[PDB]
């Protein structure tokens, strides 16, 4: 059991050092907020 | 390097004005950031 | 709108009968102010 254990606390160092991909939905909120930014701020150049 | 009311060619705003490290080619006269905002100058009585 | 504008460049190569792979912006070269109407042109080679 500590074996099996230990060998899958393993695979999670494994997971989060080989893909990018792993931490979507942290960097999602991160991209829309700053996506939400960047239109606020290109809305200033607009001339309505 | 203190808070001024600049006014270039009658482009105008409020500032501090700082040396560049900004490689104008002699073309260049202003620059703009990422923000659509004038965020440099040349200074039309010496090129700097 | 009655300017004329030039952007050049100018490289080292080293080929026999084609434009080159690879990519370089043109600066603006010279400006001038000609109003003139165009529709055509030609160039200009030494004999
Ligand atoms: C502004 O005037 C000074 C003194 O005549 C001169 O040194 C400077 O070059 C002038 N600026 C330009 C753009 O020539």
């Amino acid at each position: 059991i500590a074996n099996q254990f230990n060998s899958a606390i393993g695979k999670i160092q494994d997971s989060l050092s080989s893909t990018a991909s792993a931490l979507g939905k942290l960097q999602d909120v991160v991209n829309q907020n700053a996506q939400a930014l960047n239109t606020l701020v290109k809305q200033l150049s607009s001339n309505f | 390097n203190k808070c001024v009311n600049f006014n270039f060619n009658g482009l105008t705003g409020t500032g501090v004005l700082t040396e560049s490290n900004k490689k104008f080619l002699p073309f260049q006269q202003f620059g703009r950031d990422i923000d659509d905002t004038t965020d440099a100058v040349r200074d039309p009585q010496t090129l700097e | 709108d009655g300017y004329f504008k030039i952007y050049s460049k100018h490289t080292p190569i080293n080929l026999v009968r084609d434009l080159p792979q690879g990519f370089s912006a043109l600066e603006p070269l010279v400006d001038l102010p000609i109003g003139i109407n165009i529709t055509r042109f030609q160039t200009l080679l030494a004999l």
